[PDB]
């Protein structure tokens, strides 16, 4: 009992300066210039010292036999640790690294080769090409454009990176630098609920081959329908053409919905055309997802929040980065980086990041060293239960985007939300497996990109449309692996996000098929998601999610009852198209 | 509750040699933390952790300890180093010190210089007499003061006074008064007093004629 | 600076009541754990109490003492509800963490009361043997409470002055000596005055 008063000014310093360093990266995101860099890099350098001082003060106090578990459990976090991990010069190599990674990829132009000195960045100009055109030649010129003139330039970046990021987590005492990552989901100690951080890849491999079924009539509809928009660009056997798959790294299917319509003569499920004709603002958007949360129980966003947050794209002489992006800078200060788009798309993406900030706010009632989240996808968990409850017909009809209104209807909604969620499952598990294996060192420079478009045509059924030299690096073309963060979290996300629907629905009083519910003017799902939100740290999250979910592991059963209807509906409609793909088709 | 207890009760050392002083703790190995009394002066804490100086203590002091048994040492003793050392616990529910230990200083046998003082003319006045010898800078503290009145000692109604050694010295002075009625002290003429000493080649004595 | 300032009474009948107080400076008050110690004359040291902001005490004082913090004035308080003779001690207040040390204030606990001391100076009659130097002196007695001050020339000479600790009479009252050793050669031509103040009775005296 006796530490509990050095864990008080351990919290007095660590909120100022966890904030301090917090902020100088708000500031970098929202300002990029050497203004922010210069303070980002130092006040990281000094909460990091800070962190290997006190973890060291920490070990210099064992734990046992303490009665307020806060003492107990803030002691075990900060045992978790880094320990005399770099020397200057490799902590600066990775600044500057991380400062030109995370600079090239949200500064990165494209010249349009008609005019060497027009250019377009990937916000918003080259994404919306991606997105929207569907001009083969266009199509093909954006997609490679970036990889060629900004993917070949964060080549040896991250290949420096690899080299340092392995070196710090054997530090830390991990197998790899995936290894670190792997950490995030162990559960150690603990008698009856525990879990490995190897065991994270034989649950992931495991429950990966119950969607294969659900995916790969995906991709047989996807193709044959692609066929009827890009009439000779696309084989019916083989896989498909990375640049027509609705986004620059061929992840979210979302887009290629306006494509795959079901039932196309059904009154629009895809309300950006309403958002339109409403003329809503970015604010309007967050407005009607504030909403949302209280119509489930919770509080509305601070005042902070609603006049620090950079909702949209600055003037383009700002320089910004613009991924989603949910802040909790500690000290109350909470703040998202949107930068809106006027559609569904972001609409249900502001619904995921204020679910972020829910979830902070919510576990802000314990110490600082519990304020993290259960573990990676839960934090993301809690945005997509939203989002996935406001996006129901149903609920799109009550917020005034659907005028007053079907098996096909059904169906014709299931099929979007499988785009968006289960086109991603695949190129998830593709994404971080070779990440993972290049940190292990099992594939080699020699065979970088050999390997990625191994597992683009084995893995998710997707193709080069020009063999790429080991020149460019093509993973680190994507947001979440340029800045430096983790990806496995959104495999695990969807799994968590259909058990603990189901559990909500069940407080909520559905009495019906997950498809239709959403979490509505319903104190019982917000009382039961919000028992769960504040815990944080203090319990693992085997538990957090047992106390929601009678699960006390990530489970794909709900996920695929959620789909179902569409697993049904596809096997008939693929009858007349090949169903797997071919490992050898190449546009070449 | 935890006790502990230090194995030199008391310890009289001479000037530059190498000292150690020990406290042996009851059921526990902690960091241990010591301190330096001077007699009427607070305590100054000398070791804040075992082998951690205190800020302000010279290179002179070392600490260690493991066990049950935790020490001080001094390199070169230095005169000014009179006091009394206490040990803290810091470690349980019950914070207790123990048996403390008094240092005494050594230095080359000193004869006191021997003073009497006659009582004084308001004191005779009021009814009694107070006849003061005093034994002053001389070393050490033991020694035999008598009093002798028409050279019949005097046994009772004496009492001394030891001052603490002199930090600079290593000396004490040391006082004696003999309470009489006026009457008494009336009746006789010859006051001595006489003291016994190593420094001294035989007794000395000094007197007063009333 | 780190400074401790410590104050609080002195006699008091026993079964009586007391309260002791110590103010804090150059630092955060509330960053520290505020103690009470306590010396009878004759023995080592003694924890009284603790205080975070738990309150913990020793168990010889736990049923009879209370300690108390104003953490905003910066102030430790100790109050003694009952008092026994055997609490009779220098009382000290220091600053503990995860040290330093106000000036002991002395309560004594007897039921006697103050009576105040009579002044009576010493000079040796004319001897040209305690040549080398010669000692000068004044002798204060009977005074029960034991809190006293010697000065000599008003406080300017100490360059030969020794004081004696009081000791205890038969008479239950206490008294002690103080000396001057000067040059012989000084005796008739320069003054040497005893000053003494004994607060608790109010008693200024100076004589020579
Ligand atoms: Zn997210």
């Amino acid at each position: 009992e006796q530490a509990k008063t050095f864990l008080d000014k351990f919290n007095h310093e660590a909120e100022d300066l966890f904030y301090q360093s917090s902020l100088a990266s708000w500031n970098y995101n929202t300002n990029i210039t050497e203004e922010n860099v210069q303070n980002m890099n130092n006040a990281g350098d000094k909460w990091s010292a800070f962190l290997k001082e006190q973890s060291t003060l920490a070990q210099m106090y064992p734990l046992q036999e303490i009665q307020n578990l806060t003492v107990k459990l803030q002691l075990q976090a900060l045992q978790q640790n880094g320990s005399s991990v770099l020397s200057e010069d490799k902590s600066k190599r990775l600044n500057t690294i991380l400062n030109t990674m995370s600079t090239i990829y949200s500064t990165g132009k494209v010249c349009n080769p008609d005019n060497p000195q027009e250019c377009l960045l990937l916000e918003p100009g080259l994404n919306e090409i991606m997105a929207n055109s569907l001009d083969y030649n266009e199509r093909l010129w954006a997609w490679e454009s970036w990889r060629s003139e900004v993917g070949k330039q964060l080549r040896p970046l991250y290949e420096e990176y690899v080299v340092l990021k392995n070196e710090m987590a054997r530090a830390n005492h991990y197998e790899d630098y995936g290894d670190y990552w792997r950490g995030d989901y162990e559960v150690n100690g603990v008698d009856g609920y525990d879990y490995s951080r190897g065991q994270l890849i034989e649950d992931v491999e495991h429950t990966f081959e119950e969607i294969k079924p659900l995916y790969e009539h995906l991709h047989a509809y996807v193709r044959a329908k692609l066929m009827n928009a890009y009439p000779s660009y696309i084989s019916p056997i083989g896989c498909l053409p990375a640049h027509l798959l609705g986004d620059m790294w061929g992840r979210f299917w979302t887009n290629l919905y306006s494509l795959t319509v079901p039932f196309g003569q059904k009154p629009n499920i895809d309300v950006t055309d309403a958002m339109v004709d409403q003329a809503w603002d970015a604010q309007r958007i967050f407005k009607e997802a504030e909403k949302f949360f209280v119509s489930v129980g919770l509080p509305n966003m601070t005042q902070g929040f609603w006049e620090n947050s950079m909702l949209t794209d600055p003037g383009n002489v700002q320089k910004a980065v613009c991924h989603p992006t949910a802040w909790d800078l500690g000290k109350g200060d909470f703040r998202i980086l949107m930068c809106t788009k006027v559609t569904m798309d972001d609409f249900l993406t502001a619904h995921h990041e204020m679910g972020h900030i829910q979830y902070d706010m919510a576990y802000a009632a314990q110490p600082f060293l519990l304020r993290n989240g259960a573990n990676e996808g839960f934090h993301e968990a809690v945005g997509e239960i939203m989002s996935l409850s406001a996006a129901t017909p149903k609920h799109l009809k009550s917020i005034g985007l659907l005028s007053p209104d079907d098996n096909e209807t059904e169906i014709n909604f299931l099929l979007k939300q499988a785009l968006t969620i289960v086109g991603t499952l695949p190129f998830t598990y593709m994404l971080e497996k070779w990440r993972w294996m290049v940190f292990k060192g099992e594939i080699p420079k020699d065979q970088w990109m050999k390997k990625w478009w191994e597992m683009k045509r084995e893995i998710v059924g997707v193709v080069e449309p020009v063999p790429h030299d080991e020149t460019y690096c093509d993973p680190a073309s994507l947001f979440h692996v340029s800045n430096d963060y983790s990806f496995i979290r959104y495999y695990t996300r969807t799994l968590y996000q259909f058990q603990f629907q189901e559990a909500l629905c069940q407080a909520a009083k559905h009495e019906g098929p997950l498809h239709k519910c959403d979490i509505s003017n319903s104190t019982e799902a917000g009382q039961k998601l919000f028992n769960m939100l504040r815990l944080g740290k203090s319990e693992p999250w085997t538990l957090a999610l047992e106390n929601v979910v009678g699960a006390k592991n990530m489970n794909v059963r709900p996920l695929l009852n959620y789909f179902e209807p569409l697993f049904t509906w596809l096997k008939d409609q693929n009858k007349n198209s090949f169903v797997g793909w071919s490992t050898d088709w190449s546009p070449y | 509750d935890i006790q502990m207890t230090q194995s030199p009760s008391s310890l009289s050392a001479s000037v530059g040699d190498r000292v150690t002083i020990t406290c042996r703790a009851s059921s526990s190995v902690r960091y241990m933390h010591w301190y330096q009394q001077k007699p009427g002066k607070a305590p100054k804490l000398l070791i804040y952790d075992t082998s951690k100086l205190a800020s302000g203590v010279p290179s002179r002091f070392s600490g260690s300890g493991s066990g049950t048994d935790y020490t001080l040492t001094i390199s070169s003793l230095q005169p000014e180093d009179f006091a009394t050392y206490y040990c803290q616990q810091w470690s349980y529910n019950p914070l207790t010190f123990g048996q403390g230990t008094k240092l005494e200083i050594k230095r080359t046998v000193a004869a006191p210089s021997v003073f009497i003082f006659p009582p004084s003319d308001e004191q005779l006045k009021s009814g009694t007499a107070s006849v003061v010898c005093l034994l002053n800078n001389f070393y050490p503290r033991e020694a035999k003061v008598q009093w002798k009145v028409d050279n019949a000692l005097q046994s009772g109604n004496s009492q001394e006074s030891v001052t603490e050694q002199d930090s600079k010295d290593s000396t004490y002075s040391l006082s004696s008064t003999l309470t009489l009625s006026k009457a008494d002290y009336e009746k006789h003429k010859v006051y001595a007093c006489e003291v016994t000493h190593q420094g001294l080649s035989s007794p000395v004595t000094k007197s007063f004629n009333r | 600076e780190v400074q401790l300032v410590e104050s609080g009474g002195g006699l008091v009948q026993p079964g009586g009541s007391l309260r002791l107080s110590c103010a804090a400076s150059g630092f955060t008050f509330i960053d520290y754990y505020m103690n009470w110690v306590r010396q009878a004359p004759g023995k080592g040291l003694e924890w009284v109490g603790f205080i975070r902001y738990t309150t913990e005490y020793s168990t010889s004082v736990k049923g009879r003492f209370t300690i108390s913090r104003d953490n905003s004035k910066n102030t430790l308080y100790l109050q003694m509800n009952s008092l026994r003779a055997e609490d009779t001690a220098v009382y000290y207040c220091a600053r503990h963490m995860y040290d330093f040390w106000g000036q002991g204030t002395l309560v004594t606990v007897s039921s006697a009361s103050t009576k105040g001391p009579s002044v009576f100076p010493l000079a040796p009659c004319s001897r040209s043997t305690s040549e080398s130097t010669a000692a000068l002196g004044c002798l204060v007695k009977d005074y029960f409470p034991e809190p006293v001050t010697v000065s000599w020339n008003s406080g300017a000479l100490t360059s030969g002055v020794h004081t004696f600790p009081a000791v205890l009479q038969s008479s239950g009252l206490y008294s002690l000596s103080s000396v001057v050793t000067v040059p012989s050669s000084s005796l008739g031509t320069k003054t040497y005055t005893c000053n003494v103040d004994h607060k608790p009775s109010n008693t200024k005296v100076d004589k020579r």
